[PDB]
């Protein structure tokens, strides 16, 4: 769940698979880096001189093996100034269930290296998106 | 990923909005509420590609027959659809097949015939007549039922298949 | 507020710059009938044999100049099969304010054809979205 | 609408993101949080056009100089950003230029020189070396500052003039 040595292999073929500042790396004893992209889709409240405005963004991030949903949340509503409730916001895998691509909300305990190592580079396979409920 | 767009064509009440719906929400509509002409997106895999199907749900009424060179020209493949209670439907299937030809200027445009509400016991078209006239074109021929979701992915996948080898 | 001619000339101008099957229509006393586009953009929550399922449609519908956003809302969500508090959703018309395109909510007693005439038929210009709170 | 591929480029900590986020939210970003790149799609109207801006926000830092080629291929216009305030940002413009120009093959892919952080009083980069420069390249040369949203507007919508005038 895994072996450190599978951990080094997965890594090796995922850097394969992209470019080299934005592959993985491997660290002690099983823990690893790496890049996540996650796509902001929010609708800002906006005040005239009622109303929001758009945000729609993709946030590239650098983060370990160990970073939680609930930081990579809390980072990104920080990074973009959003002062809503951070309880109000999920952060969502976009993924293949049964020829269709569904959006499951993931536990503020997971970790979305590991779910990007897993899937491999391909945003197809395996995309993340910060929802406000 | 890459995008395709379908459009999906044919008389009147053949089932074409019922069928897209099945796709697109996984339910049966029991209403009949006469298509103008509405659009979706929708995120798929087909064969281990994940595609998105932008695909565009025409009017069978006669009324809107002027809209029709303007989404032939945009479309990339048509369902074309019948239902196997209905003969005039099925008469009405050359019409379309023969408009998209002349539009897109090619013999050979990504279609699929689709023989829709195959649920039903009351037909006829025969299965036969149907699978001839596929085989004059050069296109596959499916039986669907939007009802029991009979055929609804394989029309939709297969006429993705369809483009994506054209 | 407007006149009734200032209506039908308002009519004849939309008309040349849209196709004849969907051109607007004088009725009695300054009503008319015609066409809008609402761009559904909904998370459906779905189960599995949590997770949502995107609704992604534009509906085209055939209304009239005294057909509310009230009318609208409940006839998309029914026609849509969805099945949540109808007071959980808004229509939004997408119109330009201080060089930025916003996304302003519409008052349940307005009336889209009517916002439709006066913007003309470019949705670059107005377009509506229907959009859960 | 059109869409335009705007990317921004130039030196670390020049402001390019400080730009992008005072153009997509209407506020100024006080902390530097180095980009690794972002996207952004922000609907606009320029000069009574409504447009989709596809907005590329870049690394100035080196370690990510691998990734230049990828973004230069799809982007349509680039805003080449240095601040008034470091000279040595504006001795890299050039090097952008030329790769940008190498990368697409073309001496006249749509280009803006934007010398920012102009609110701020300590000065080393004289306006008119600055302007020298966009001239002997042939754009325009617009001063901004991200800070108090000074020229900001007027850097992309030139851009995308510059783009649509291309
Ligand atoms: N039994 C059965 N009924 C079906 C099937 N598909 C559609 N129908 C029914 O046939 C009627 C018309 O369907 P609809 O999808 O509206 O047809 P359409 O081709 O979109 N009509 P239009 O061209 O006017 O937009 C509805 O009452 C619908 O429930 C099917 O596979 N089986
Ligand atoms: N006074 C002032 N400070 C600015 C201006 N633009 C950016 N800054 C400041 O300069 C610092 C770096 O800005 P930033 O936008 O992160 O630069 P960058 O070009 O995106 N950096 P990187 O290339 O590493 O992504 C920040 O602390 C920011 O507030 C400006 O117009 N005026
Ligand atoms: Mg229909
Ligand atoms: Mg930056």
């Amino acid at each position: 769940p895994p072996t450190i040595q599978e951990i080094k292999q997965k890594i090796d073929s995922y850097n394969s698979r992209e470019k080299h500042c934005l592959g993985m790396k491997l660290s002690e004893d099983g823990t690893y880096t790496g890049f996540i992209k996650v796509h902001l889709k929010l609708r800002r409240p906006v005040t005239v001189p009622s109303f929001y405005l758009p945000l729609d963004a993709i946030k590239q991030m650098h983060i370990s093996s160990t970073t939680t949903v609930s930081e990579v949340i809390q980072g990104l509503l920080d990074k973009f100034m959003v002062v809503d409730n951070p309880q109000k916001f999920a952060l969502f895998k976009r993924i293949h269930k049964d020829g269709q691509v569904l959006f499951q909300k993931l536990s503020i305990a997971d970790y979305p290296l590991y779910l990007r190592l897993l899937a491999g580079p391909d945003t197809d396979v395996l995309s993340f998106v910060l929802k406000e409920n | 990923m890459t995008e395709y767009k379908l459009v999906v064509v044919g008389a009147g009440g053949v089932g074409k909005s019922a069928l897209t719906i099945q796709l697109i929400q996984n339910h049966f509509v029991e209403k009949y509420d006469p298509t103008i002409e509405d659009s979706y997106r929708k995120q798929v895999v087909i064969d281990g590609e994940t595609c998105l199907l932008d695909i565009l749900d025409t009017a069978g009424q006669e009324e809107y027959s002027a809209m029709r060179d303007q989404y032939m020209r945009t479309g990339e493949g048509f369902l074309c659809v019948f239902a196997i209670n209905n003969t005039k439907s099925f008469e009405d299937i050359h019409q379309y097949r023969e408009q998209i030809k002349r539009v897109k200027d090619s013999d050979d445009v990504p279609m699929v015939l689709v023989g829709n509400k195959c649920d039903l016991a009351a037909r006829t078209v025969e299965s036969r007549q149907a699978q001839d006239l596929a085989r004059s074109y050069g296109i596959p021929y499916i039986e669907t039922s939007a009802k029991t979701r009979q055929g609804v992915e394989d029309a939709f996948y297969t006429l993705v298949r369809e483009i994506r080898q054209h």
